[PDB]
């Protein structure tokens, strides 16, 4: 099963898919190719818990039934090396009138 | 575009798999739209129609349009032989701009969309509701 | 093979150059006879465009029931627009 993402970052916010049997590294990888930054210089959450590599999405709790199209799961994105990696920073979208 | 009357029985089951109250109808031999009785929202029923009549479904609420095997229109065939055929109702993938018309029309009165604030060319996307003699009028004008 | 649309409000979204070409507008805006800056799509709305993009890109021609794409109370007037100028 395909799985839709939102991978997210201060004000910078990566729309995705990748499978659920996909590892939380090969995304690192995708990510790579898009904001130039080595797997090793990044580390990807879920709502403040860190994700481990080997794992799949399936595993981190992304499904189909919650990486959805028209609701993409969303996933936190941090940089810098080992050297002081950054806190998780994710700056919300603009708030709606009425 | 209306019914052939070929008084040849053909049995049909209309399936709903939408999120929509659905209104089948049914053309005339004459052409004219006839609605039959409506379907909730994840129901299905078995149909008494004939070879060659034409059905077209819509929301019953709102009669935005909805597909049926794809398509637009459906028209029962050759049943006997695993007999019943299947008319598969599903939701069409609306382009956003008419799926919010959808979303606002659901929300304000008719007599008050001239107080939103929008272009005047908005309103006019407002006012003209999804219409069935309209589309009908569409397909033979192509 | 990516394509960067910012809000209004200087969020950037990176989407997939085919989806995005989902929007007439977007396809002329770029690739005109890289990057689009939206001075009056915010985030709220924006981030909605793009959503819309992956699902249509997913349903069209395809056999398996579609599910209602969802718009909150609030962003409809604004997405109403959005999705007029975008042409979609």
């Amino acid at each position: 099963m395909d799985v839709f993402l939102m991978i997210r970052r201060h004000k910078t916010t990566i729309f995705t898919d990748a499978k659920e049997s996909s590892t939380v590294f090969e995304l690192k990888r995708i990510v790579e190719g898009i904001l130039k930054r080595p797997p090793d210089e990044q580390r990807l959450y879920k709502d403040d818990q860190l994700l481990d590599d080997g794992k799949t999405l399936g595993e981190c709790g992304f499904t189909s039934q919650t990486a959805r199209p028209q609701a993409p799961a969303t996933v936190g994105l941090a940089f810098r090396a080992d050297d002081t990696f950054e806190a998780l920073c994710i700056e919300p979208f603009s708030s709606p009138p009425e | 575009l209306r019914s052939v009357n070929s008084r040849e029985p053909s049995q049909v089951i209309f399936c709903n798999r939408s999120p929509r109250v659905v209104l089948p109808v049914w053309l005339n031999f004459d052409g004219e739209p006839q609605p039959y009785p409506t379907l909730p929202p994840g129901t299905g029923r078995r149909i008494h129609s004939y070879r060659g009549h034409l059905w077209l479904f819509r929301d019953a609420g709102t009669h935005d349009g909805l597909l049926v095997n794809q398509t637009e229109l459906f028209v029962p065939s050759l049943n006997v032989d695993g007999q019943p055929i299947f008319a598969n109702i599903t939701l069409p993938v609306y382009t956003l701009k008419e799926r919010c018309l959808q979303v606002v029309r659901s929300l304000v009165k008719p007599e008050n969309y001239r107080r939103l604030d929008i272009v005047r060319s908005l309103y006019e996307d407002l006012e003209d509701h999804p219409n069935v003699q309209k589309d009908l009028e569409r397909l033979t004008q192509e | 093979m990516y394509v960067k649309l910012i809000s209004s409000d200087g969020h950037e979204f990176i989407v997939k150059r085919e989806h995005a070409l989902t929007s007439g507008t977007i396809k002329a805006m770029l690739s005109g006879p890289n990057e689009v800056n939206f001075r009056e799509i915010p985030s709220h709305v924006l981030s909605k465009v793009c959503m819309y993009f992956t699902y249509k890109v997913r349903y069209t021609n395809s056999s398996t029931e579609i599910p209602e794409f969802p718009i909150a109370p609030e962003i409809a007037l604004e997405l109403l627009m959005a999705a007029n100028f975008l042409d979609c």
